[PDB]
Order: C-alpha cells, then structure tokens, then sequence
C-alpha cells in the first residue's frame, strides 16, 4: 500500500502546477469570453495577475516537495 | 556665500542658473522608486484589451 | 432544476471549514505582528503559503459544484 | 522583542526609563537626570596585558560599547 | 513628447476614489479661474520642456522622423482604443436595429 | 417541485463559516490592538487582506445561490 | 406552496453561524476593553466595522429566506 | 402541516449558534471582571450592547419559524 | 446519474474539514516565528510534514469524488 | 447501487474529524519546538506515536468507504 | 439492500470525534512536556490512560457499524 500512497503524493505534487495553469486558466478564459465593458475587466486584470503570482507559488511548493519525495541518502 | 557675504539662497540660484545654462549636463538626483504601478497596470491591460 | 443543483449546492458545504482556516491564518499573523511587529514580512509569507493550500482547496470545491451543476 | 534581536531586559528598561525621564517637567526632570547621570572607566583584560580601557558617560555607549 | 509613464501613473490616481477625498479637502478655497490658470500653466509647463530639451537632447524613441512618430503613435493609440471601440458599439447598434449595413441601405423605391 | 429554492438554500449555508472566519479575524484584531495599540494600519491591512478573501467566497456562494434559484 | 418553506428556514440555519461570529467579536471586544481600558474606543469602532459585514450578510440571508417562500 | 413542521424544527436548528455567541460573550464578560473589576460596569454596557444583536437575531429566527408553521 | 453526483458531494466534505487543521498547523507556524524567530528552518519542516500528511487525505477526498462521479 | 456511493461517501466524512486532529497535534508541536527546541527528539516521538494511531483510524476510514463501495 | 450499508456508514460517522480528541491529549502532552520535560513519565502515563477510553468508543464505533453491515 505505500506504494500507492507514494504514487498518488508524487503525481499530485506534479500536477499541480498544471492545475494552476490550466483549469483556472479556462476559468479565466471563460471571464474574458463573457465580460465586454472596461470597469469589469479593470477590475479582471488583478485578477489575473494574482493569478500568476499563484502559480509561480504552487510551482515553488511542488519543488519543494519534489526534491524531497527524490532525495536518497545512497 | 561665505566667501562673498552673500546668502546661500541667492548663492543656491545663480549656481542653479549657471548649471541650466550647461543642460546638456545631467545632475543627480536621490533615487525613488517607481509609483502608481499596479494602477498603471490596469490601465494598461485596458489599453490592450480594448486597442488590439 | 433537478438533483445536479442539489448536488452542486452540497458541494458548497466545504467552503465554510474554508473560511474558518483562513481566519484562523490571518488571526495568527495579526497575532505574531502584535507582538513582533518586526518580522511582519515573514509571517505575511508564511500566511501566503499557507493560503496556496487553502485557497486552491477552496476553488477545487467550487469547480467540482459546477460539475456536478453541468455534468 | 529583546531576545529576538539580541537585547537584554535590562538594557531594554533603562533606555525606555530614559526616555520616561525625558518626559518629565523641568524642576523634577533636573534631580532625575542629576541622579540618573553616568560616569565609568571599563578596564579590559586577558591575562593581565590590558586589552583596552575606555570611560561612558552615556547608558547607549555603554550598553553598546 | 515625454513622460507617458507619468500620464499613465496620473490617470491612475484621477481614477482612484482616495484621491478624489484628497481633491474634495484641496478644493477648499479655492477658485475655478486658480484651477483653469493651474492646468493651463501645467500643459504649457510640458510644452515648454519639449521646445527647450529638443534643442539639445535625445530621448531614447528618437528616429529620424523625430516626435512626428511619437505624435502619430499617440493618435494611432487613441483612434484604436477609443474610437474603434465606439465602431464595435454602434456596428452590433445597427445590426440590432436594422441588420448589418443597415444604415447604408438604399431608400424605399417609390 | 420546488428543488431550485432547495439548492440554493443549501449552496447558501457556507456563511455560517464565513461569519465565523470573520469573527475570529476581528477578535484578533481587537486583542493585537488593545495589546500594541501603536501598531494599528498593519493589523487593519491585514484584516482587510482576509476580509476580501472571506468576503469574495461569501460573495461567490450567494452568486451560486441566485444561479442555482434562477437557473 | 408549503415546499418553498423549506427553503427559507434551511437559509436561515446560516444565520446560527452569524450570531456565533457575532459572539466571537464581542467577546474579543469585552476582553480587550478589560486588557487595555484606556482606549475603549477604537475596540468599540473595529467592533462596528466587523459588525457591518455581519449585519449585512444577515440581511441578505434573511431577504433570501423571504424570497424564497413568496417568489 | 407536515411541511410547515420541518420548516418550523429547520429554523429552530439555527437556535444554538445564538446560544454559542451568547456563551462567549457572557464568558468573556465573566474573565474581563475578574481580571479587571474595576471596569464592571463598562463590561456590563458592552455586553448589553451585544445582547441587543443577538437578541434580535435571535428572535427574528423564532418569529420566522411561527410565520412559516402559519404561513 | 443522480446518485453519483450526490454522493461525490457528500464526500466533498473531507476538504473543508481538513483546510481546519492545516490553518491550525500554519497558524502554529506563524505563532512559533513570533516567539521565536531566531528558529525558521526546524518549525517549517514539521508544518511541511503534517501539512502533507493533510494533503494526502484531500488527495483521498477528492480522488473518491471522482470515482463515483464517474463509476 | 447508488446507495453505495451514499454509504461509502457517509465513512469518508469523519476525515474532516482526523485531519483537524492532526492538525491541532503538529501544531503543539510546533509550539513546543518554538518554546523548548533543544527537545525535538522528543517531542517528534510522541507525535509519531499519535500520527502512528490517527493513520491507522484513517486507513479504517477509507477500507470500510471502499468495502461498502463494492459489497 | 444498502440502507444497511448506509446505517453502516452512519454508525461509523463519529470516529472523527474520537480523533480530535486523541490529538487534543497528545497535544496537550507535548505541550506540558514541553514546559516541564522531567515529568514525561506521568504525562505519558495519563496520556495512555486516556487512550484506554478513547480507542475503546472507536473499537465500539467500528464494531457496531461492522454488525450493522451484516446483521
Ligand atoms: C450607477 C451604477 C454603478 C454604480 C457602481 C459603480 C462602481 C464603483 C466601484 C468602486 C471602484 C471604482 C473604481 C476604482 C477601483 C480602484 C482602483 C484603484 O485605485 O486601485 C489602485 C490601488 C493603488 O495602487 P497604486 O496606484 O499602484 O499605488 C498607489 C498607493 O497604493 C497609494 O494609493 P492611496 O494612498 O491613494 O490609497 C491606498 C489605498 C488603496 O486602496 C484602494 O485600492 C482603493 C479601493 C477603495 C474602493 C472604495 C469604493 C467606494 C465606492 C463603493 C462603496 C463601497 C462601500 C464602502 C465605502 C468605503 C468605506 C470602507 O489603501 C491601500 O493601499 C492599503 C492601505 C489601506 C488604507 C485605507 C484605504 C481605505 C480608505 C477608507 C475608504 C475611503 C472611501 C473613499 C470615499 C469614496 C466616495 C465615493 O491598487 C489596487 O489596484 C488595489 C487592487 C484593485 C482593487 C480590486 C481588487 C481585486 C478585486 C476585483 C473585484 C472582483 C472582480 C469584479 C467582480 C465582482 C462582482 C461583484
Ligand atoms: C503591444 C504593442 C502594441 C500596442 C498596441 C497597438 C498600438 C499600435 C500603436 C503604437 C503606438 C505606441 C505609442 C507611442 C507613444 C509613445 C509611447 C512611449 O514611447 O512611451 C511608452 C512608455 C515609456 O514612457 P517614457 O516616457 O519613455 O518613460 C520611460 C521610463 O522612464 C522607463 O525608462 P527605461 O529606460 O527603463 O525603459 C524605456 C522603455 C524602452 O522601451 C523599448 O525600448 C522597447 C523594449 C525592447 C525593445 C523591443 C521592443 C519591441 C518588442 C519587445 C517589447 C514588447 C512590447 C511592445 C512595446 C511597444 C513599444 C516598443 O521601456 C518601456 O517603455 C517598456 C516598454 C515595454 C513594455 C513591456 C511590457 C511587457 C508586457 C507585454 C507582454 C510582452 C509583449 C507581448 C507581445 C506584444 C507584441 C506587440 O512605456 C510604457 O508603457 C510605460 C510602462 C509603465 C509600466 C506600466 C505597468 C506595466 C505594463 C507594461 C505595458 C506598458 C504599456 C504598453 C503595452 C505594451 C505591452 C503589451
Ligand atoms: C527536483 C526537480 C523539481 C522540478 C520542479 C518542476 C516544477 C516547475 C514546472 C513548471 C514548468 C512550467 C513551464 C512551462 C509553461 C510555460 C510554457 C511557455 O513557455 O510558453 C511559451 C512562452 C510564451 O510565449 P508567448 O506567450 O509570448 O507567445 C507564444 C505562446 N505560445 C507558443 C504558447 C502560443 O515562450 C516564451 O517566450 C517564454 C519567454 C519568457 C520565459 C518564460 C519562463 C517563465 C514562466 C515559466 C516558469 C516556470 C518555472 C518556475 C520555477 C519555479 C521554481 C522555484
Ligand atoms: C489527466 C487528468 C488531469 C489533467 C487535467 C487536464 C484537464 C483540463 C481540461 C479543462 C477542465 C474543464 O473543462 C471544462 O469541463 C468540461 C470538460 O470536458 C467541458 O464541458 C463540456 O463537456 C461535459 C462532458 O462532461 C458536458 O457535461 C458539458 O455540458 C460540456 O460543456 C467544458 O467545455 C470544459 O471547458
């Protein structure tokens, strides 16, 4: 059983970042095919960048735990 | 201004009039850090979004 | 209007225990900043990455509600 | 907010009763700085052979020195 | 021209509802002549920067065409972020009312 | 037949947790400023900071709500 | 329509949660005042700032719990 | 009827979270006099004050629950 | 395909239940800073820890929504 | 079987439980890791022996969730 | 057939309980021994003593829901 526990840690870890960048980029992308006036997407362009700042955050996290899920000692 | 018995603001002008009359020059300034960026931001992806 | 609104409305459940841990972070920040204001960046950093887990959960949660709401 | 930054708490409760004393009205602000002023010689050694010597009259110079 | 980044930063704080407290506590005593006069004086202010410096400095935009590029750069981003949008506008206005083309439609033969 | 009140009403329910987040962000700011009262625009920031994060989930529930009724 | 009852006073369930963040706030207040009562009054202006967020979410539960049952 | 029953016991679930904020804050009033006594009476306004909001909240949650069991 | 969905948001209630717990642990992260900032590394270590441990049971969660949503 | 998919759902729910748990056991260790560091080869041992029985109570959580997902 | 799955499930819907409080006591272990590391032997002897109730109700929280299974 650990491992598939191992696996499914790992493979989460991996696509994460994935994640970040692709279902909330449909999201995103689904706010800018809806919306049409300039207050919105005033208002829409912080949220795309905090949308970045997320992913460069998830990125670092996965890099975290993936030098440490593949560091051996031997 | 010590030199002559002057004051240094008149001191300060004529050094300033003598300077802007050499422009060509650049003088130093103490350094600030850019301001309104996150504003400039906004604007700017307006700028795009409704300009391209 | 039938049981997919219902279970994307239960899916909703988890945004309350959301909530409460991103008070409980943002309660400790105030904390530790009222004591030791002079790390404020650290533990403003660290609330951050706390919020990395908190805040994709929560959204997970959301977009599965739509799922369900459009499966 | 003392251990933190490498301060002692006595260090830390004279310079805030400094700045208290600097809070006073003049006629008991004159006795407290009068019966709060400085004056040490600090003489440093290493197996005799004096390293350094060196005065304060200051409570910041002398806690920093 | 000069100082677009500091236009940008300009409309930035206009559009901020803080500043428009901060210009609600500034107007006190205050006359509208005194604020026509400052903003005149502002925009000659710049003028006057560019015929001086021009004389003996080189922005980094500089061309051989000089600020004739930077102008028409101006116009093309105006023409394109506001008055292209206006044409989107009033293009799905006429198609709403009347169909595509429809204000260009021939009268009714009679 | 009345399913859609149903889910909406469900859907609605996380602001029970966002109410308690909100309280328990609050009560920290009260306690860190009768503490260090000098220090009172970085505890505010802060609350602020978690109020919006709170305030957009509870504001994100209640648009699901209205989907969910008026679907 | 006796469903659209149901509703409502799910709707209205939330509203337990509001008043225990409201409990949570005062008690914070009470306390502060207590550990600090030289200022008494800016604890009591965080306390109504907090409290208008609340209050207005329980305003908003309870025309929704009302919308839901006429409509 | 049946309906107006469930919907009636539904909204007396939310009595409790009412019952929490009133426990808090009246423990919080508790330990604040004892800590300080010298402030009673100012922790005895406090607390009214809060109890105004949870009292109405409180009954407005009854008042609710009896309109449903009549409609 | 009524049931499925349901079920997944029954079971997406792990989530909201375990972002209580991970603001626990990054709130006793930021309390250990302010304490102690002379220690950073050997508090974030454990919190990475425990906060995976909480990670692999949302993994869990979210992995069997899945699966009935889809079998 | 949908009600399968309810019952395992319904067992997968106590790990909203478990996780604040765990969570609320990291986080004493952290504070004691932040108060009296030179003993985190203690204090690491009685976690492990309490991670050594949440697990265990974990892994009942989903063998059970996943037996009533196919018997 | 899987409302006795179901009653399963339910009857095994509290273990979460049981788990917080096991890690409330190791919490509290680590954090006395913490304060005070010469008296972990009886720290630990009543830290056990606890679990002797505690995995007890679990053992019963299983067992029952594993007869309601079958039976
Ligand atoms: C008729 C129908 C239509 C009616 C409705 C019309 C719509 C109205 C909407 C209101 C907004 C209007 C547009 C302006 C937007 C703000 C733009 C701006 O200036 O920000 C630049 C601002 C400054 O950046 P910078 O220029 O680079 O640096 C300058 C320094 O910061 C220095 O800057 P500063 O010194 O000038 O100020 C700093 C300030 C910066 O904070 C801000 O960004 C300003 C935001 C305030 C918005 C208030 C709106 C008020 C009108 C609505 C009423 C709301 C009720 C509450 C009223 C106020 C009481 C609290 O604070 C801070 O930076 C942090 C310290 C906190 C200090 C305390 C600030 C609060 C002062 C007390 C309130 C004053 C009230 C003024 C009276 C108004 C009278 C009309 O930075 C930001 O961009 C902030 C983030 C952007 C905000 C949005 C965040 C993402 C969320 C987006 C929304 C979600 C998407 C949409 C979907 C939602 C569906 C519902
Ligand atoms: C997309 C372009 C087409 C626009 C839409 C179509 C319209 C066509 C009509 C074109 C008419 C142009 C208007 C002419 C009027 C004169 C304007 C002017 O000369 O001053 C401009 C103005 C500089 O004013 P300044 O008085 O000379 O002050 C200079 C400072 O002291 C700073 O001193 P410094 O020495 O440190 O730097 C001097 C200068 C030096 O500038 C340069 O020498 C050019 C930079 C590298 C050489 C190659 C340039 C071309 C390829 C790389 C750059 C791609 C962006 C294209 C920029 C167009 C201008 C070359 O630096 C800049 O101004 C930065 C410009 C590059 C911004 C890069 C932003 C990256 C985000 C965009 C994603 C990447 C591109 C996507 C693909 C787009 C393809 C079309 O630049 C600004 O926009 C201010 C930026 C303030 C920060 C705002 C917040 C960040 C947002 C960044 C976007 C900025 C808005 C522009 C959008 C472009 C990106 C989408
Ligand atoms: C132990 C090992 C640990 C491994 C850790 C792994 C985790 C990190 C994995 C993230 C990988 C993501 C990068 C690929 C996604 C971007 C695709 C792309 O480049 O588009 C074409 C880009 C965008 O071009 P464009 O958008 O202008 O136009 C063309 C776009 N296409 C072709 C897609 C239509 O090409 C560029 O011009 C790039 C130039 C800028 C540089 C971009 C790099 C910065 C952004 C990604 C950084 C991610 C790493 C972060 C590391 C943090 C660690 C501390
Ligand atoms: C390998 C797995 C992990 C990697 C993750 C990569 C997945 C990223 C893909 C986008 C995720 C969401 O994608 C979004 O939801 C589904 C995906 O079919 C689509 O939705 C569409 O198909 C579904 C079928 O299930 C229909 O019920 C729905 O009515 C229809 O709109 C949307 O058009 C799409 O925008």
């Amino acid at each position: 059983r650990f491992y598939f526990m191992y696996m499914a840690r790992t493979t989460f870890q991996a696509v994460r970042p994935l994640l970040a960048f692709s279902v909330f980029g449909e999201v995103m992308k689904l706010v800018l095919a809806t919306m049409s006036s300039g207050l919105f997407s005033f208002l829409f362009s912080f949220v795309l960048a905090f949308e970045v700042f997320y992913f460069f955050l998830q990125c670092y996290i996965s890099y975290t735990f993936l030098t440490m899920f593949f560091t051996v000692l031997f | 201004a010590v030199l002559f018995d002057l004051t240094e603001e008149d001191c300060y002008k004529y050094c300033i009039r003598q300077r802007a009359a050499t422009p060509e020059e650049l003088v130093e300034l103490k350094y600030t850090k850019p301001k309104n960026l996150v504003s400039s931001y906004g604007l700017c992806f307006l700028g795009v979004w409704f300009g391209l | 209007a039938g049981v997919a609104s219902l279970s994307a409305a239960i899916a909703l459940m988890s945004v309350g225990g959301v909530a409460q841990g991103i008070g409980s972070l943002f309660a400790a920040l105030v904390s530790g900043t009222a004591r030791n204001p002079s790390i404020k960046e650290d533990l403003f950093t660290y609330t951050l990455i706390g919020m990395g887990f908190l805040e994709f959960l929560g959204i997970i949660c959301v977009l599965m509600s739509a799922v369900l709401l459009y499966s | 907010m003392w251990r933190s930054s490498g301060v002692s708490f006595t260090r830390y409760a004279s310079e805030m009763a400094a700045l208290l004393r600097q809070c006073l009205k003049e006629p008991y602000r004159t006795q407290a700085m009068q019966r709060n002023q400085i004056h040490l010689k600090e003489t440093v050694y290493q197996q005799g052979q004096v390293l350094t010597r060196e005065t304060f009259n200051d409570i910041k110079k002398a806690f920093e020195a | 021209g000069f100082h677009f980044q500091q236009y940008i930063a300009m409309a930035g704080r206009a559009i901020n509802p803080v500043q428009w407290t901060r210009a609600w506590r500034r107007m006190e005593g205050k006359s509208a002549t005194e604020v026509y006069r400052d903003a005149l004086a502002w925009t000659n202010n710049q003028f006057a920067q560019i015929s001086r410096a021009s004389q003996y400095r080189a922005w980094w935009w500089q061309n051989p065409l000089g600020m004739g590029l930077v102008l028409y750069g101006t116009y093309k981003a105006w023409h394109m972020i506001y008055m292209v949008r206006k044409q989107k506008k009033t293009a799905q206005l006429v198609a709403a009312a009347y169909g595509q083309g429809g204000q260009w439609l021939n009268p009714v033969p009679r």
